[PDB]
C-alpha cells in the first residue's frame, strides 16, 4: 500500500481557483477552542492516502 | 457550530480511518487462508486486534455525540451503528469469563469424539465421523445409538455450562436497556425516524407467526408423505398415527433432509437432471464456469468484473504442493478489490456455488459508490437471498441447454419437475418448522417465559407440538440438548435464515413477473431481459441508506413479509402432495410415542 500521498479533507473555507496554500491549521468544527491536538471537535487537516 | 455538520465531520474521519484498516484485515484473512503459516496467521492476529482496538475507541469517542438532535437518517444510522456498546456493558471478570466460555465451547464442538466401546479407540471426529455415520447408514439400531451417544456426550459436559452462559447472555441484555437477548437479535430489522414506513420489534413475531401459519398445510403434506414413504419402507419403525422418528431424518440435528430424498425418491427409475457428463465430455474446466457465469450476469444486467478479480482469485486446487481452505467464500475488501475464494471443480453442485458466489461480488459491488459504514446488506437475510436467488434461477433446465450444456433433445415430462419440486421441498421447506421452534424456543428462554428447570421439558414438547418429529428414547434434565447446533452454541443468529428463504420466493417472483414470463414459476427464465436486470440493479445499490421496509417495496412491491410467493411456487408440488396423500391420513399426534 501506498501511504506518501496526501490531502486536505476539512477546512473551515474552500479554495479560490488556482489557489494553492500549505497552511496545516487544526480544523475546529464546535465551540471548544483546539490548543494544538485533536479530541472532540479538533481534527487533523492532513490525510494518508491509500 | 452545529451539531451535524460535527457528526458527519467525524463520521467522515471514521471511515477514511477504518477503510484502510479493513482492507489490511482483509488482505491478512487472505494471506492466511490461501496459505497456512504462522506468519500469516500471526499478521492476521495482530491485524484483528488493531481492527478491535481501534473500531473500541471509535465507538467511545463516538457515544459522546447525542442521538436525538441528529435530523439525517444516514447519519443517524451511522451513529447507531458506531455506538454499539457489544460486550463493553459489564465489568471486565465477567467480560473475560464470558470470552473463556466462549473460547472453550468452541474448542468442545470443534474437537469432536465418538469413543465406542469394545473397540481399543473408535474415537473418531464430527465431519468425518457422524455425519457420514447418520447420512450414509440404512439400519435403525446404528443411528439412534450414535445420536444417542452424541447427545448425551455432549449435554454431560455443556449442561452446566449453559445455564451460566445464558445468564451472562440475559446480563449483558439487560445492561443495553433491551428487554431480553431476542429482542436484542430483532432490534437489527427495527427502523425508526422515517414515517410511514416503521417496523416495531413486536411486529416481527407477529409475522413470522402468520407466515407460519399459512406454511403449516405444506408442512403437515410433506410429514404426511414422508410418513407414508417410511412407513413403506420399514413396516416396522414407524406409525401412521405418531410422529417421525429422530435419528431417521438424515442428519444429526434435523436442519437438512438432503439424505432422505435418495430413498424417498418417486420416480428413481428415471434418469436425474445432472449434466456431469455432458461437461466432462465437451472439455470444460473451472475458467469455462466463470466465465458463463460472467455471461449469464452480463446478459441480465450487471457490469462486468474488474482486473483484479481473474488475476488474484484462486479459482483451481493447488493440492498437496501448498494448504489451502477450499472454502466458498465472497470476500470484499473494501477498494475495489472483488475476488472469490473456491476451488470449483466440474460439478454441477460447483456449477451452483460458483453462480452463487459471483452474485454476492455483485450485491457486493452494487452499493460499492457508499461510505464503509453503508458497503454492507440492509439486514442479515438479503445478503445471502440475493446470491441465492440466482442460483435458484439459474437450476432450470432451459437455461442450461441454452448455454450448452444440455442437449436440445430433452424430454419435458412433469416426473422431473415433481422430482426437483421434492428435492427443494426437502432441503428448504423441512427446515423451515425445525427454524420456527428453535428460534421460539431461544426467545423464550432468554425471556424468561420458560422455567429454568424446564428447558429440556419445554423443548422435548415443542419438538413434538410443532415439528413432526418424535424422539425415540426420553432424555433427562441433565442432557443439555437444544445446544446440539453450531448457531447456537457459537452466538449466531438463526432466524437469518428463514427471512432469507421467506424472501428468496418473494423476489424470484418478482424477477419472474418483471421479465414479461407467464406460466409456471418452476421454469421461469430470468436471463436474456432488460426490465429485471434494471429492477434489480436499481435496489441492490441501496444498501443501509434507506430502511428495508422500504427497500422491499421498490423490487417486488409489498411492504410486509408475505408468503404467498411460496405457495404459488409449490403449487404444482402441493396439488401432487394431495392427489398423493388422499387416500393416507394427514396429521400426526403428539400422545404416540416410539418407546
Amino acid at each position: 500500500g501506498n501511504y506518501n500521498y496526501l490531502y486536505r479533507l476539512f477546512r473551515k473555507s474552500n479554495l479560490k481557483p488556482f489557489e494553492r496554500d500549505i497552511s496545516t491549521e487544526i480544523y475546529q468544527a464546535g465551540s471548544t477552542p483546539c490548543n494544538g491536538v485533536e479530541g472532540f471537535n479538533c481534527y487533523f487537516p492532513l490525510q494518508s492516502y491509500g | 457550530s452545529t451539531i451535524e455538520e460535527q457528526a458527519k465531520t467525524f463520521l467522515d474521519k471514521f471511515n477514511h480511518e477504518a477503510e484502510d484498516l479493513f482492507y489490511q484485515s482483509s488482505l491478512a484473512s487472505w494471506n492466511y487462508n490461501t496459505n497456512i503459516t504462522e506468519e500469516n496467521v500471526q499478521n492476521m492476529n495482530n491485524a484483528g486486534d488493531k481492527w478491535s482496538a481501534f473500531l473500541k475507541e471509535q465507538s467511545t469517542l463516538a457515544q459522546m455525540y447525542p442521538l436525538q438532535e441528529i435530523q439525517n437518517l444516514t447519519v443517524k444510522l451511522q451513529l447507531q451503528a458506531l455506538q454499539q456498546n457489544g460486550s463493553s456493558v459489564l465489568s471486565e471478570d465477567k467480560s473475560k469469563r464470558l470470552n473463556t466460555i466462549l473460547n472453550t465451547m468452541s474448542t468442545i464442538y470443534s474437537t469432536g469424539k465418538v469413543c465406542n466401546p469394545d473397540n481399543p479407540q473408535e474415537c473418531l471426529l464430527l465431519e468425518p465421523g457422524l455425519n457420514e455415520i447418520m447420512a450414509n447408514s440404512l439400519d435403525y439400531n446404528e443411528r439412534l445409538w450414535a445420536w444417542e451417544s452424541w447427545r448425551s456426550e455432549v449435554g454431560k459436559q455443556l449442561r452446566p455450562l449453559y445455564e451460566e452462559y445464558v445468564v451472562l447472555k440475559n446480563e449483558m441484555a439487560r445492561a443495553n436497556h433491551y428487554e431480553d437477548y431476542g429482542d436484542y437479535w430483532r432490534g437489527d430489522y427495527e427502523v425508526n425516524g422515517v414515517d410511514g414506513y416503521d417496523y416495531s420489534r413486536g411486529q416481527l413475531i407477529e409475522d413470522v407467526e402468520h407466515t407460519f401459519e399459512e406454511i403449516k398445510p405444506l408442512y403437515e403434506h410433506l410429514h404426511a408423505y414422508v410418513r407414508a414413504k417410511l412407513m413403506n419402507a420399514y413396516p416396522s419403525y414407524i406409525s401412521p398415527i405418531g410422529c417421525l422418528p429422530a435419528h431417521l431424518l438424515g442428519d444429526m440435528w434435523g436442519r437438512f433432509w438432503t439424505n432422505l430424498y435418495s430413498l424417498t425418491v418417486p420416480f428413481g427409475q428415471k434418469p436425474n437432471i445432472d449434466v456431469t457428463d455432458a461437461m466432462v465430455d465437451q472439455a470444460w474446466d473451472a475458467q469455462r464456469i466463470f466465465k458463463e457465469a460472467e455471461k449469464f450476469f452480463v446478459s441480465v444486467g450487471l457490469p462486468n468484473m474488474t482486473q483484479g478479480f481473474w488475476e488474484n482469485s484462486m479459482l483451481t486446487d493447488p493440492g498437496n504442493v501448498q494448504k489451502a481452505v477450499c472454502h466458498p467464500t465472497a470476500w470484499d475488501l473494501g477498494k475495489g478489490d472483488f475476488r472469490i475464494l473456491m476451488c470449483t471443480k466440474v460439478t454441477m453442485d460447483d456449477f451452483l456455488t460458483a453462480h452463487h458466489e459471483m452474485g454476492h461480488i455483485q450485491y457486493d459491488m452494487a452499493y460499492a459508490a457508499q461510505p464503509f459504514l453503508l458497503r454492507n446488506g440492509a439486514n442479515e437475510g438479503f445478503h445471502e437471498a440475493v446470491g441465492e436467488i440466482m442460483s435458484l434461477s439459474a437450476a432450470t433446465p432451459k437455461h442450461l441447454k441454452s448455454i450448452g450444456l444440455l442437449s436440445p433433445d430433452f424430454q419435458e415430462d412433469n416426473e422431473t419437475e415433481i422430482n426437483f419440486l421434492l428435492k427443494q421441498a426437502l432441503t428448504i421447506v423441512g427446515t423451515l418448522p425445525f427454524t420456527y421452534m428453535l428460534e421460539k424456543w431461544r426467545w423464550m428462554v432468554f425471556k424468561g417465559e420458560i422455567p429454568k428447570d424446564q428447558w429440556m421439558k419445554k423443548w422435548w414438547e415443542m419438538k413434538r407440538e410443532i415439528v413432526g418429529v418424535v424422539e425415540p428414547v426420553p432424555h433427562d434434565e441433565t442432557y443439555c440438548d437444544p445446544a446440539s447446533l453450531f448457531h447456537v452454541s457459537n452466538d449466531y443468529s438463526f432466524i437469518r435464515y428463514y427471512t432469507r428463504t421467506l424472501y428468496q420466493f418473494q423476489f424470484q417472483e418478482a424477477l419472474c413477473q418483471a421479465a414479461k414470463h407467464e406460466g409456471p414459476l418452476h421454469k421461469c427464465d430470468i436471463s436474456n431481459s432488460t426490465e429485471a436486470g434494471q429492477k434489480l440493479f436499481n435496489m441492490l445499490r441501496l444498501g443501509k441508506s434507506e430502511p428495508w421496509t422500504l427497500a422491499l417495496e421498490n423490487v417486488v412491491g409489498a411492504k410486509n413479509m408475505n408468503v404467498r410467493p411460496l405457495l404459488n411456487y409449490f403449487e404444482p408440488l402441493f396439488t401432487w402432495l394431495k392427489d398423493q396423500n388422499k387416500n393416507s391420513f394427514v396429521g400426526w399426534s403428539t400422545d404416540w410415542s416410539p418407546y
